[PDB]
């Protein structure tokens, strides 16, 4: 669709202010990793220029460890360019040997 | 059965992994019960090979997911090696039992616990570490730090992990998220609520090696 998922990685995706936008990494939480912005919160670095919402979907399979997906669904509310900067890590912990980075640039005119 | 249990304190649990991010808690879980029983019966605690179990279950995904029983019928049927032997990678990769010389230990069977039933679970836990299951992806699960743990979470299961004790209002629950979660590893999780399901589902699926 116009999901952003890890094949976007580093991507610049053009959008207007107050557009949600889609994005979905996969995620295995039962492992203790999940996907955070710095700090280890789900939550906008700057709810100034960006807001977010955050939906875990499992897969519907009984597999313990079986992983499934994050969704973050972003809305831009200012003008300029905004990087959403995500770190798959132990919140606890911070990042470690296991832990990805995913980045998404927003560019609002 | 006594009023409180705590395996670690008869020398039967051994230190808190850390699975890392492969999705291998359900060899986890099961490998505390047998270094459980192996302790219960010879006095000895080793550690046994989570990585022969991800590795070698044919019916388990790997770090893509599998089930404690399927890991407690591969020792029952082919035994397991040590820690040692056959360290975590947390990756799969083939399965190497075949060039580590003979299994270290093999039990005698699984058995399931009558299942959405408290009693019925602390009565095997008196016995031994219970293999179990439970609702764990939520945040505050995640971000566990102590106490006893009354919710939130939901009843629909996605994590394994073992129970080595109990006491009047909780089960208390060995981890596999290393050190730094919950109580040093561990987690009390409340019981006694009626719930059937137990809390986070606790009491949906629960197995224990059967060992002479
Ligand atoms: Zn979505």
């Amino acid at each position: 669709s116009h999901k952003v998922t890890k094949a976007h990685n580093g991507a610049t995706l053009t959008v207007a202010v107050g557009e949600l936008v889609e994005i979905q990494l996969p995620s295995n939480p039962t492992t203790g990793f999940a996907w955070y912005f710095e700090g280890g919160t789900k939550e906008s670095p700057n709810e100034s220029m960006f807001t977010v919402e955050n939906k875990y979907f499992p897969p519907d399979s009984k597999l313990l460890g079986a992983g499934g997906t994050e969704h973050f669904h972003v809305t831009v509310k200012a003008a300029g360019t905004h990087a959403v900067n995500l770190t798959y890590m132990r919140p606890w912990t911070g990042p470690s040997h296991d832990s990805e980075r995913f980045t998404v640039y927003l560019k609002a005119n | 059965i006594p009023e409180y249990v705590d395996w670690r304190q008869k020398g039967a649990v051994t230190p808190v992994k850390n699975q890392g991010s492969c999705g291998s808690c359900w060899a986890f879980s099961a490998v505390v019960t047998i270094e459980g029983i192996i302790k219960i019966r010879t006095g000895n605690l080793n550690e046994y090979s989570e990585q022969e179990l991800l590795d070698c279950d044919r019916r388990s995904y790997g770090c893509n997911g599998g089930y404690p029983w399927s890991a407690l019928q591969l020792v029952a049927q082919y035994g397991i090696h040590y820690r040692n032997t056959y360290p975590y990678e947390g990756v799969q990769r083939y399965c190497r039992s075949r060039e580590k010389g003979p299994y270290a230990a093999k039990t005698d069977g699984v058995r399931q616990v009558q299942p959405y039933n408290e009693g019925a679970l602390l009565y095997s836990i008196a016995n031994q570490p219970v293999s179990v299951v439970l609702e764990a992806a939520g945040k505050d699960f995640q971000l566990y730090r102590g106490g006893i743990f009354v919710g939130p979470c939901g009843n629909k299961v996605d994590h394994a992990v073992a129970a080595v004790g109990y006491g009047p209002n909780y089960i208390l629950i060995k981890n596999s998220w290393g050190t730094g979660w919950g109580e040093n590893g561990y987690i009390r999780i409340k019981r006694g609520t009626g719930n059937s399901y137990g809390v986070c589902g606790l009491y949906t699926s629960s197995f224990y090696p059967v060992k002479n």
